């Protein structure tokens, strides 16, 4: 009952560390966003093609 | 300055306000600019095309249309911490004791969710109080909700001034009191009776109780939210400090009476006898946070009002599913003089059980309800015909169940100033022993005026010794 | 499973007839009833480790 | 840790065009949505934050939507999406031994339930051809129920009464008592159970899973739970979801049982949810179709014929009434859907009859009288000997003396009344019931005292399970109490009565 | 969003570089894991690591019955 409770307190902290650190890492990028837009065009170009 | 708004319509305590960009999410706070005091508006609805409808915490007189309104960014937050003890607050958490500000390191929002399923604690015990009607027939627990149902003028707060005088003295952890919609001179005599008796310490940090107050002079957007304020100062002392806190609420009906006074003006069709359509979802969101959990333990005692002496009214009769113990008081009992006027037939528990309360106690419990029911089931015949047309066995559940009714009335400690009689505390083991000597039939020669308003059973034979 | 049987001895065993010693047998069978099934759930073996 | 990383590589980030309706208002749970052209009625719509909802009203301008959750993350101007499915819950035997919420997500924390098939909450009751009559018994282990008011398998029986009289305990001794069939060998004597908790606080439902796990009762039940903190469209959806896990069993062969605790809290979740949609109130502000609300529920409790599977689905709806008045609006609408009732009172509970069953009024369409063969012998005569008692035993004031005439019959009732009392969470068997009922009606107790029969019972019952195990196995196997089996029991009661009190 | 698929694994590997439990506990994780470690022992009991059961039981003393007879 001590082995399980110290796993639970450790588990929630491990999740929030990966989660709160990715907020600044996605915010800082400025060159890959232009890469991200052309694939977002190509996904929409792929998206309307399967409809009609 | 996230957003700026202008008052558009004002009906009583439901101010309408139009924004232009940046609509506030529901249950934010809005700050009305251009007043002498603080006026905080809390968003309730979203009426379409950039317009919200709010409920105000203080008075709305003197507002004009176009008057600016500013957006906070967060709900009503209050300062919480260990410096809150010995201080009185209001609905928005400002010191109304005129002793200066409350300086804590953290702040707690008024609105938070409920605990999950897997954070509940099932362990039950018995909290012995010192009252015969509650120890014998309907024992309280250590970590469970308690209700005290009663009309107007029966004793729901003299009974709650005893469970402070007997439990909050011998408690080791902290304590929290809340006043929701009851009168203000009674909220003054709890300050000048906890300063005198060492519970409030004005000079250093050795105080035990916190206080939170919204009384029966406020607008009904304040009485509907003062009960979620004392409920938040009694959660920091549970989850983040880890104590064993009491919580006394009087009165919790006015959370609901003053919620059907602002529900007509929000645009809602009414349900039965006049109440709001959402009577029993807002109650199950306030009561689902007052719990014992795996991180602490709150021992609730709530006083509940029944309107016009009716227990089938929708506001009392939906509180019953949220309790553990129950102490239904009565009016016609208290016309006889039996005080505390507890109904022995209507009061329950979940720990009255032969394995928990002990198999000797459980048989004096169920065996004294059996003799009490059989006195009720002959009141048709005794009232019309007479006592003198009964058998000889049923003149011995009548004379033994009038010695038992009188031996449930106890003089309280808080009631010495009324009648001039010493308040008596009995222990648990001297009530079980003292009712087995009325059920077996050892005192069948003593009169019934000797079992009345005495403490332990040896005073009954002493009062019988006096009259001769 | 170390356990003993007995004979049917309930009828006249309270009729021991001492010098007015009715409580000697009326307490004797009273110990006999509770001790029987309770020591049966002791006598055989302990459960798995 | 390897568990978090393997959960994130299995995630599918699929993207497609939705169908989308801007929000125009949000207050008290109702979200009038502009847009949403091709939406169905009763379709499940999904808000942006992760919430879920069901579009009830269709209208030319707006579309009324109620929320399964909380309405404070939703702001005017949001986005409502289209799933494309009328509202459905998972189903199977894989939910067995869990506590789940009203849409099939686990609130116990043992993990994701692995379920494969999904079944609607709005399906239809079967008609006239695929049923059959009620052949089998359903044993509760209560002795006032099994002898006097029996309940077949496939019969809707209503437990009605006040608050704090025994309505939950009656339906939890029934959950416990089927432990003996579920570890047995035949697949047609089992009874898989289901409990639906509506409007109950979590410090009662997390405490009932404790009482159902020391006795190992939880290995064959499911608990669908919609607490009092939930959204009012989640207390409305709960019995239609719990009843649809019952019909995995019944539509595949087995036998199920379902308790609605209670159904006076599935009505005030319909009164509130459908007043804020601007629907005009009826009586006591209830809607027009509260009778249609309960009736389309309580008719799925079928008993199929043997060319479909032969499975059954009992139902035990609980109803709380105010001040013991049975002529209210929601009581009388559900008395006249169920085959029989069990009237629990308060003056029975307090005088001492516990379980407090009014055996005078607890009528039952007997279910083709599938009591059982041996209980018919001893409780056939018991039913008449108790009925003879109740006509004549209500004076409390005596003046004349007729011991040869009346006082013999009323001495047979108090020996059979105090026999009928029981404890709590210790339910008997049927052949342990035939033995103790044999000794009451055959005159073998009129020389006791009535204050000693509850003491006489446990000393008798411990003697027969210990010393007479091969006796009771011929009642359970052969069904009937045979004439040579009548012979062997004639000594055992009298041999024990010769040495009971000594 | 496989560009987000790589970016939550790569900042999970940074969490796998650990020395003493929490990375940013400070006074937070040290107080909470010590408050919870008491509560699994407070209402539970005082128990050491390996101590066996040490006790002793005494049975009922068999008294005799005096009986002048015949
Ligand atoms: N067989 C029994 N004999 C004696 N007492 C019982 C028995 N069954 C239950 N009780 C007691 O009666 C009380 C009420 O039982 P129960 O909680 O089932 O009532 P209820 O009407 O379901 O309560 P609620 O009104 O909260 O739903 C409990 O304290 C329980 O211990
Ligand atoms: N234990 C008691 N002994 C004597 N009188 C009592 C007792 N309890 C209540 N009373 C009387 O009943 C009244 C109850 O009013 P109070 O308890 O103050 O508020 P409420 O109207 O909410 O009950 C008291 O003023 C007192 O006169
Ligand atoms: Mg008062
Ligand atoms: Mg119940």
């Amino acid at each position: 009952s001590v082995q399980n409770m110290m796993r639970q307190k450790e588990q929630e902290h491990m999740i929030r560390w990966v989660e709160k650190h990715v907020v600044q890492s996605i915010s800082a990028q400025q060159e890959k966003e232009t890469i991200a837009k052309c694939i977002a065009d190509l996904k929409l170009l792929a998206k309307k093609a399967q409809a009609q | 300055g996230a957003a700026t708004g202008r008052i558009v319509a004002v009906i009583g305590a439901v101010v309408d306000v139009q924004f232009d960009e940046g609509l506030p999410p529901i249950l934010n706070a809005l700050e009305v600019q251009g007043r002498e005091t603080r006026l905080v508006l809390e968003v309730a609805q979203h009426l379409g095309e950039s317009t919200v409808r709010t409920i105000a915490m203080d008075g709305t007189e003197g507002l004009v249309r176009g008057q600016k309104v500013l957006d906070s960014g967060a709900p009503i937050k209050i300062p919480v911490g260990p410096e809150t003890l010995g201080r009185i607050m209001n609905v928005i958490g400002e010191p109304i004791d005129e002793r200066g500000p409350i300086k804590t390191k953290q702040f707690a929002a008024i609105h938070a969710e409920a605990p999950e399923f897997m954070e509940m604690s099932v362990e039950q015990e018995i909290l012995v109080t010192g009252i015969k009607v509650v120890d014998l027939l309907a024992p309280y627990a250590k970590g469970g909700k308690i209700g005290l149902f009663g009309g107007a003028g029966v004793g729901k707060t003299v009974l709650i001034m005893e469970l402070i005088n007997n439990v909050a003295k011998a408690h080791g952890g902290y304590s929290v009191f809340a006043g929701v919609g009851e009168r203000t001179r009674e909220g003054n005599d709890l300050y000048h009776e906890m300063i005198e008796s060492g519970v409030i310490n004005l000079k250093d940090a050795t105080s035990k109780v916190a206080l939170v107050y919204g009384q029966m002079n406020e607008p009904p957007g304040a009485r509907a939210r003062v009960a979620l304020t004392g409920l938040t100062v009694a959660e920091y002392f549970r989850d983040q400090e880890g104590q064993d806190v009491l919580l006394f609420i009087d009165n919790i009906f006015r959370f609901t009476q003053a919620g059907s006074e602002v529900s007509a003006l929000l645009g809602r069709i009414p349900s039965a006898v006049g109440y709001q359509p959402t009577l029993a979802t807002d109650m199950g969101t306030m009561q689902e946070r007052i719990t014992t959990t795996k991180k602490g333990s709150i021992t609730s005692v709530q006083a509940i009002y029944v309107p016009a002496d009716d227990l089938t009214d929708p506001a009392p009769a939906t509180t019953f599913a949220h309790l553990d113990a129950t102490t239904v008081l009565s009016r016609a009992i208290a016309e006889l003089g039996i005080y505390p006027a507890v109904d022995p037939l209507d009061s329950t528990s979940r720990i009255m059980d032969p394995n928990i309360v002990g198999s000797e106690h459980y048989d004096v419990a169920r065996g004294v309800q059996k003799i009490l029911q059989d006195y009720k089931s002959l009141q048709d015949i005794i009232a019309i015909l007479g006592m003198d047309e009964l058998s000889e066995e049923d003149k011995l559940t009548v004379s033994r169940a009038r010695k038992i009714q009188r031996f449930l009335s106890q003089p309280f400690q808080v009631a010495e100033v009324f009648t001039g009689h010493l308040g008596k505390l009995v222990p648990l083991k001297e009530t079980i022993k003292g009712f087995q000597q009325i059920l077996a039939g050892e005192y069948d020669h003593l009169p019934e005026q000797a079992f009345y308003m005495v403490g332990p059973i040896e005073e009954a034979v002493a009062k019988a010794d006096k009259l001769a | 499973r170390k356990l003993a049987l007995k004979a049917i001895d309930w009828v006249a065993f309270g009729e021991i007839i001492p010098r007015n010693q009715k409580a000697i047998a009326n307490s004797l069978k009273s110990w006999n009833e509770t001790l029987s099934t309770r020591l049966a759930a002791l006598p055989e073996k302990p459960p798995a480790i | 840790s390897s568990i978090l990383e393997e959960r994130i590589l299995g995630a599918d980030t699929s993207v497609d065009l939705e169908e989308t309706g801007r929000v125009l208002s949000i207050g008290d749970g109702i979200a009038r949505v502009h847009g949403l052209r091709n939406v169905q009625a009763e379709e499940m719509v999904e808000f942006s934050s992760g919430l879920k909802g069901m579009s009830l009203n269709l209208e030319p301008d707006n579309v009324g939507v109620v929320v399964f959750g909380n309405d404070k993350l939703i702001k005017e101007g949001d986005i409502v999406k289209r799933t494309g499915a009328i509202v459905d819950v998972p189903v199977g035997e894989e939910l067995l031994g869990r506590v789940v919420d009203a849409l099939g997500n686990a609130i116990d924390g043992k993990g994701p339930i692995g379920s494969k098939t999904r079944r609607r909450v709005g399906l239809k009751a079967p008609g006239i051809i695929p049923r059959i009559s009620v052949r089998e018994p359903m044993q509760t282990g209560i002795k006032a129920v099994d002898s006097l008011v029996p309940i077949g398998r496939g019969q809707r029986e209503l437990i009605i009464g006040d608050r704090q009289t025994g309505k939950t305990s009656i339906a939890i001794d029934t959950i416990i008592n089927q432990k003996r069939f579920n570890d047995g060998t035949d697949e047609k004597k089992k009874l898989y159970c289901i409990y639906v908790a509506i409007g109950q606080k979590r410090s009662t439902v997390a405490q009932l899973v404790k009482r159902l796990t020391d006795a190992d009762a939880m290995k064959y039940t499911i608990v669908v739970s919609a607490t009092a903190s939930d959204a009012a469209p989640l207390q409305y959806l709960a019995p239609y979801s719990g009843c649809s896990m019952g019909e995995y069993f019944r539509d595949n062969g087995k036998h199920a049982l379902i308790i609605y605790d209670d159904l006076s809290k599935q009505a005030v979740a319909y009164r509130q949810m459908s007043l804020l949609l601007r629907r005009p109130p009826g009586r006591e502000a209830y809607p027009g179709d509260v009778f249609y609300l309960h009736s389309r529920l309580l008719e799925r409790a079928a008993k199929m014929n043997d060319a479909f599977g032969g499975g059954s689905l009992t139902a035990l709806p609980v109803i709380e009434t105010q001040a013991g008045d049975v002529s209210a609006y929601i009581p009388t609408n559900v008395i006249s859907i169920t085959d029989g009732q069990i009237f629990l009172e308060t003056e029975l509970f307090y005088k001492g009859i516990r379980p407090a069953i009014n055996v005078g009024l607890s009528v039952s369409r007997v279910g083709s009288a599938a009591q059982t063969r041996a209980m018919k012998q001893v409780a056939g005569t018991m039913k008449l000997e108790l009925a003879q008692y109740r006509e004549v035993a209500a004076f409390a004031q005596f003046g004349s003396d007729l011991d040869a005439a009346t006082q013999q019959l009323l001495s047979r009732g108090v020996r059979l009344t105090e026999l009928l009392k029981q404890g709590q969470y210790a339910p008997m068997a049927i052949e342990e019931q035939v033995a103790v009922i044999y000794a009451g009606v055959r005159g073998y107790l009129d020389k006791l005292e009535p204050s000693k029969i509850t003491k006489f019972e446990n000393a008798f019952l411990s003697h027969v399970i210990s010393q007479h195990q091969a006796l009771l196995g011929k009642i359970r196997a052969d069904g009937k109490i045979s004439e040579e089996t009548d012979a062997k029991l004639k000594e055992i009661v009298t041999n024990f009565l010769a040495g009971f009190e000594a | 969003v496989q560009k987000l698929f790589v970016d939550k694994i790569r900042e999970y590997r940074t969490k796998r570089q650990t020395s003493g439990g929490p990375v940013d506990a400070g006074p937070e994780y040290q107080q909470d894991l010590d408050r919870e470690l008491f509560k699994l022992k407070q209402m539970y009991g005082k128990a050491d690591m390996n101590t066996f059961p040490n006790f002793t039981f005494e049975d009922p003393k068999f008294e005799a019955v005096e009986k002048p007879q015949s």
